[PDB]
C-alpha cells in the first residue's frame, strides 16, 4: 500500500508538469510562425513598390532616349 | 491620435481650404489660432487636426502642394490664410497642363522629395500618428498623377499607417477638358492598390443637386464646394468630438471594408424636421454625392451619422424600420452591417442633419460611366501622343482599363452571391 | 489567507472593474482614500475582506487588482476619477495604440509588446499572498484586446502558475450596443484558445441585461453605467461567500465542485432577483418565495436561452440578507411541485443552498431600490448551448465568403486557425448534446 501511495503522488506531479510543458511549446510555435508570416507580408509589399520605382526609371530613360 | 492632412492641385487646395474654414469655425478657432469658445468639448480632441504652438496658438497639421504657384497666393489671402504654417507651402513653377504623366513621372517626381521632407517633419513630432487624408481631383494633372505618386511614396515610408482620400471624379457637365477619362482611369488603377478608403465625390451628382434641388441655374465651384465641405465635416465628426465612441481610423476601416479592393464609398447628406424624415431622405438616391441608384445594387456596409439634439430611442427605432422595410438591399451574409453615430453638436446653421457613408455594389455604375468615355478615345488613340511623349507605353493604358473592368466584375460577383 | 487576484482587460473589463470595486468599498465601509475606521488591526490581518484587500502600515486598504488596456483613455479616467487614490500607479497599465477590434493585433502584433510587464506586475501582487487561491479575469468577447490579449494572458498564466484556478467573467455580444461586424470572429477565436485554460466561466449577454434594464427599471435607453451596476450586483452575490464570514455561508469552490461535471462543461447560467425601481419597491415588500420564484422566470436570466427545453446538471441558490432556512425550504417545496425542472438521470436533483446575512447594498443616485433580501441562482443546464449556436451561425455566414479575413491574415494569422477554432466549437455543441442523453 505505501508503494502505491508513492506512485499516486508521483503521477500527479508528472501530469502537472506535462501540462505546463505542452502549453509552453505550443505557445512558442505559434508566436514564431506568426512573426514569420507578418514579415513575409511586409516584404512582399515593399518589393512591389521597389519594382514600381524601377519601372518609373525605365520610363524616364525612355523619354530621354527619344530625343 | 494625430492625423496628417495633404491637399494637392487646384481642386484639392480649394476644397481643403473650405474644410479647414468649416472645422476651424466648429472648434472656435479664429484666423490667428486662438481659442475663444464657450464649451470645453471644443478642445478635448483638438490635437487630432491641430498642433499647439507657443501662446496657446493652434496651427493646422496641413501640407499644401501644387506645381502651379498662385493657388498658394489665393489660399494665403483667403480668410484663414494666415493660420497655415508658412514652411508647409510647397509649390513649383511649371504647371502640369492636365497631363497625368507630368504629374506622376516627370515634373512631379522632381518636387515629390521636397514634399516628403515636410511630411516627415510633421510625422516625427506626432505622439501617435494614426494616418493620412488627401484631398484632390482625379480629372486634372497635378492632384491625380502627383497625388498618387505621393501615396505610393508614403506607403513606402509608413506601410503600417492608414491612407484615406477624398477624390473628386470628373463629369462633362462641369469641365469640357477632353482628356479627363484617361486621367481618371490611370489614377483609379493606383487607388485600387494603395488606399484603405476612398470617398467618391462625383461632380455629376453635385451639379445635378445644385441645379434641380437647390434651384441654382448656373452653379459655380463655390456651390459644389459648399456641399463637399458639409459632407467632409459630417464624416470626421465621430473622430472630432468627445462622445460615447472610442475609435481610431483603423477600427473604422476594419468595420467598413470587407474586401481590400472594394473600398470606394458613396457619400450622402440630408437635408439639402423629424428623425423619420431625415432617415428616409438620407437613403434616397437624390441625396447621394455619387450619381448611383442604390436600388440597382446591394449594400456591403453602411455608416449613418446624426447631428443635433434628438431622442436616441427614436433614432434606433427608425434605423431598424428602414432596415426591415428595405431588407432586399442589404446582403444577407454580413449580419449587423449598419452602424449609427450621434453627435450632440449640430453644424453651423442647422438644428438637425445626417451624413451617409455607403459601401454599395451600385458604385459600379460610376466606374462603368468613366470606362465608356475611356474606350471612346482609346479605340482611336486620340491624344495619346501627349502621354507617350513623356515615356509612357500604350500597354499601361491597356492594363489600367483591364483593372477597372475587373473591379466592376468583382462588385457584380458579390451583388449576385447568396447564403444558401 | 486564501487570497484572490482580479485582472480587468480592455474597455469593458476595466469599466466593470470600476463598478465592482466601488460596490465592494461600500459593502465593507472603505472610504475613497482607502481608510477603514472599523478595522482595528493596522497594517495586516486575516479578516474575510483581506481575501480581496491588502493593508499598508498607514491604514490604506488596497485592491488585489490589475487593470490592463492597450490604449490609455479609459484607464486615464480611473487615474483622474473619484477612486484615483485607492490604486497604486503600478497597478494601472496602458499602451499607446489599441487592437482596432482585431483579435490578431491583441494576441500577436500589439499584445506581444506588453505581456512581460503585465506578468511582472502580477508577480508583485502574488508575492504578497500567504496562500493564493487563484485569479478572476474580466473581459469582453468582442473587442480586439478583450479577446486576443486575454487569450495570450491565460496561456502565460497556465505556464507560470500551473493548475492554479482561473475564473472568467465574459461579456457576450449583442447587436443593440455592438460596434463591430467582426465580433463573431473574435468570439470564436478566443473561446477556442481559452477553453483548456479556464476552470469556470460566467457569460453575461448584453441583450439580456439591456432587456432587464428597460423592462424592470423603466430606463428608455440604458447606458453602459446602468448595465455595469447591475452586473456588479451579480458579481458581488458570487464573491460574497469569499468576502464575508458566517455559519450558513458556503464557499464558492465548493459550488465549483458541483457546477462542473466535465472539464469542458464549465459555463453556468446566472439568474438574479429582485431588480426593481424605487417607485415600485415602495409599500411592496418582496418575500423569499417571490424572489425564489423569479429565479425560474427566463426573463431574469443573464443569457438568453430556454432552460425548459434542456436538462439540469446542477442548481445552486445563493441568498443574502434577511433569510432563514425554514422559508427557503417552503419555497423550494412549492417550486418543485409547480415547475418544469428535469435533471439528467446520472445526477441527483437536490438543490444546494447558501445564506449570507450581510444585506445588499446599492450605489447612491442609482436606479436600483435598496432591498432587505436578494438571491442569485447558478444552474448548469444544456440550454446554454443555444448561445453557441447563435454565434456559430453568424460565423459561418461571413466565413463562407472570407469577409474581413484579410484584416487578420495581414497581421500574420492563417486560415487554418479559423477552421481549427470553428471545428472545436462544433465539437463543443456535440458534447452538450451527448451529456443530455439518458443512460443504457
Ligand atoms: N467640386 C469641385 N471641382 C473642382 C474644383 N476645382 C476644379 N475642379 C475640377 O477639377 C478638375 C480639373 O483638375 P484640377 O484640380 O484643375 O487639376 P490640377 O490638380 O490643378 O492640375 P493642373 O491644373 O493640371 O496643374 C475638373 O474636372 C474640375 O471640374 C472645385 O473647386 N470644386
Ligand atoms: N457590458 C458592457 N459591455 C461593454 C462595455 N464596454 C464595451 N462593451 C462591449 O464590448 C464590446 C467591445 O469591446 P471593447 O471592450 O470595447 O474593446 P477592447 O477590449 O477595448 O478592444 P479594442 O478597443 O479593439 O483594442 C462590445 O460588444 C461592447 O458592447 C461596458 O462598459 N459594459
Ligand atoms: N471608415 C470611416 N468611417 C467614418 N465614420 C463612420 C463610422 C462612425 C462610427 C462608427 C463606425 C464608422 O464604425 C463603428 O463606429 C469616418 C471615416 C473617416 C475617413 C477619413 C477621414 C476621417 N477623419 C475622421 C473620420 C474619418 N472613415
Ligand atoms: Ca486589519
Ligand atoms: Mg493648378
Ligand atoms: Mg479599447
Amino acid at each position: 500500500k505505501r508503494e502505491h501511495e508513492r506512485e499516486v503522488i508521483q503521477k500527479a506531479i508528472e501530469e502537472n508538469n506535462n501540462f505546463i510543458k505542452m502549453a509552453k511549446e505550443k505557445l512558442a510555435q505559434k508566436m514564431e510562425s506568426n512573426k514569420e508570416n507578418r514579415e513575409a507580408h511586409l516584404a512582399a509589399m515593399l518589393e512591389r513598390l521597389q519594382e514600381k520605382d524601377k519601372h518609373a526609371e525605365e520610363v524616364r530613360k525612355n523619354k530621354e532616349l527619344k530625343e | 491620435r494625430e492625423i496628417v492632412h495633404i491637399q494637392a492641385g487646384q481642386c484639392g487646395n480649394q476644397i481643403g481650404a473650405k474644410f479647414w474654414e468649416v472645422i476651424s469655425d466648429e472648434h472656435g478657432i479664429d484666423p490667428t489660432g486662438s481659442y475663444h469658445g464657450d464649451s470645453d468639448l471644443q478642445l478635448e480632441r483638438i490635437n487630432v487636426y491641430y498642433n499647439e504652438a507657443a501662446g496657446n496658438k493652434y496651427v493646422p497639421r496641413a501640407i499644401l502642394v501644387d506645381l502651379e504657384p498662385g493657388t498658394m497666393d489665393s489660399v494665403r489671402s483667403g480668410p484663414f490664410g494666415q493660420i497655415f504654417r508658412p514652411d508647409n507651402f510647397v509649390f513649383g513653377q511649371s504647371g502640369a497642363g492636365n497631363n497625368w504623366a507630368k504629374g506622376h513621372y516627370t515634373e512631379g517626381a522632381e518636387l515629390v522629395d521636397s514634399v516628403l521632407d515636410v511630411v516627415r517633419k510633421e510625422s516625427e513630432s506626432c505622439d501617435c500618428l494614426q494616418g493620412f487624408q488627401l484631398t484632390h481631383s482625379l480629372g486634372g494633372g497635378t492632384g491625380s498623377g502627383m497625388g498618387t505618386l505621393l501615396i505610393s511614396k508614403i506607403r513606402e515610408e509608413y506601410p503600417d499607417r492608414i491612407m484615406n482620400t477624398f477624390s473628386v471624379v470628373p463629369s462633362p457637365k462641369v469641365s469640357d477638358t477632353v482628356v479627363e477619362p484617361y486621367n481618371a482611369t490611370l489614377s483609379v488603377h493606383q487607388l485600387v492598390e494603395n488606399t484603405d478608403e476612398t470617398y467618391c465625390i462625383d461632380n455629376e451628382a453635385l451639379y445635378d443637386i445644385c441645379f434641380r434641388t437647390l434651384k441654382l441655374t448656373t452653379p459655380t465651384y463655390g456651390d459644389l464646394n459648399h456641399l463637399v465641405s458639409a459632407t467632409m465635416s459630417g464624416v470626421t465628426t465621430c473622430l472630432r468630438f468627445p462622445g460615447q465612441l472610442n475609435a481610431d481610423l483603423r477600427k473604422l476601416a476594419v468595420n467598413m471594408v470587407p474586401f481590400p479592393r472594394l473600398h470606394f464609398f458613396m457619400p450622402g447628406f440630408a437635408p439639402l424636421l423629424t428623425v423619420p424624415e431625415l432617415t428616409q431622405q438620407m437613403f434616397d438616391a437624390k441625396n447621394m454625392m455619387a450619381a448611383c441608384d442604390p436600388r440597382h445594387g446591394r449594400y456591403l456596409t453602411v455608416a449613418a451619422v446624426f447631428r443635433g439634439r434628438m431622442s436616441m430611442k427614436e433614432v434606433d427605432e427608425q434605423m431598424l424600420n428602414v432596415q426591415n422595410k428595405n431588407s432586399s438591399y442589404f446582403v444577407e451574409w454580413i449580419p449587423n452591417n449598419v452602424k449609427t453615430a450621434v453627435c450632440d453638436i449640430p453644424p453651423r446653421g442647422l438644428k438637425m442633419s445626417a451624413t451617409f457613408i455607403g459601401n454599395s455594389t451600385a458604385i459600379q455604375e460610376l466606374f462603368k460611366r468613366i470606362s465608356e468615355q475611356f474606350t471612346a478615345m482609346f479605340r482611336r488613340k486620340a491624344f495619346l501622343h501627349w502621354y507617350t511623349g513623356e515615356g509612357m507605353d500604350e500597354m499601361e493604358f491597356t492594363e489600367a482599363e483591364s483593372n477597372m473592368n475587373d473591379l466592376v466584375s468583382e462588385y457584380q460577383q458579390y451583388q449576385d452571391a447568396t447564403a444558401d | 489567507m486564501r487570497e484572490c487576484i482580479s485582472i480587468h482587460v480592455g474597455q469593458a473589463g476595466v469599466q466593470i472593474g470600476n463598478a465592482c470595486w466601488e460596490l465592494y468599498c461600500l459593502e465593507h465601509g472603505i472610504q475613497p482614500d482607502g481608510q477603514m475606521p472599523s478595522d482595528k488591526t493596522i497594517g495586516g490581518g486575516d479578516d474575510s475582506f483581506n481575501t480581496f484587500f491588502s493593508e499598508t502600515g498607514a491604514g490604506k486598504h488596497v485592491p488585489r487588482a490589475v487593470f490592463v488596456d492597450l490604449e490609455p483613455t479609459v484607464i486615464d479616467e480611473v487615474r483622474t476619477g473619484t477612486y484615483r487614490q485607492l490604486f497604486h500607479p503600478e497597478q494601472l497599465i496602458t499602451g499607446k495604440e489599441d487592437a482596432a477590434n482585431n483579435y490578431a493585433r491583441g494576441h500577436y502584433t500589439i499584445g506581444k509588446e506588453i505581456i512581460d510587464l503585465v506578468l511582472d506586475r502580477i508577480r508583485k501582487l502574488a508575492d504578497q499572498c500567504t496562500g493564493l487561491q487563484g485569479f478572476l479575469v474580466f473581459h469582453s468577447f468582442g473587442g480586439g484586446t478583450g479577446s486576443g490579449f486575454t487569450s495570450l494572458l491565460m496561456e502565460r498564466l497556465s505556464v507560470d502558475y500551473g493548475k492554479k484556478s482561473k475564473l472568467e467573467f465574459s461579456i457576450y455580444p449583442a447587436p443593440q450596443v455592438s460596434t463591430a461586424v467582426v465580433e463573431p470572429y473574435n468570439s470564436i477565436l478566443t473561446t477556442h484558445t481559452t477553453l483548456e485554460h479556464s476552470d469556470c466561466a460566467f457569460m453575461v449577454d448584453n441583450e439580456a441585461i439591456y432587456d432587464i434594464c428597460r423592462r424592470n427599471l423603466d430606463i428608455e435607453r440604458p447606458t453602459y453605467t446602468n448595465l455595469n451596476r447591475l452586473i456588479s450586483q451579480i458579481v458581488s452575490s458570487i464573491t460574497a461567500s469569499l468576502r464575508f464570514d458566517g455559519a450558513l455561508n458556503v464557499d464558492l469552490t465548493e459550488f465549483q465542485t458541483n457546477l462542473v461535471p466535465y472539464p469542458r462543461i464549465h459555463f453556468p447560467l446566472a439568474t438574479y432577483a429582485p431588480v426593481i425601481s424605487a417607485e415600485k419597491a415602495y409599500h411592496e415588500q418582496l418575500s423569499v418565495a417571490e424572489i425564489t420564484n423569479a429565479c425560474f422566470e427566463p426573463a431574469n436570466q443573464m443569457v438568453k436561452c430556454d432552460p425548459r427545453h434542456g436538462k439540469y446538471m446542477a442548481c445552486c441558490l445563493l441568498y443574502r440578507g434577511d433569510v432563514v432556512p425554514k422559508d427557503v425550504n417552503a419555497a423550494i417545496a412549492t417550486i418543485k411541485t409547480k415547475r418544469s425542472i428535469q435533471f439528467v438521470d446520472w445526477c441527483p436533483t437536490g438543490f444546494k443552498v447558501g445564506i449570507n446575512y450581510q444585506p445588499p447594498t446599492v450605489v447612491p443616485g442609482g436606479d436600483l431600490a435598496k432591498v432587505q433580501r436578494a438571491v442569485c441562482m447558478l444552474s448548469n443546464t444544456t440550454a446554454i448551448a443555444e448561445a453557441w449556436a447563435r454565434l456559430d451561425h453568424k460565423f459561418d455566414l461571413m466565413y463562407a465568403k472570407r469577409a474581413f479575413v484579410h484584416w487578420y491574415v495581414g497581421e500574420g494569422m492563417e486560415e487554418g486557425e479559423f477552421s481549427e477554432a470553428r471545428e472545436d466549437m462544433a465539437a463543443l455543441e456535440k458534447d452538450y448534446e451527448e451529456v443530455g442523453v439518458d443512460s443504457v
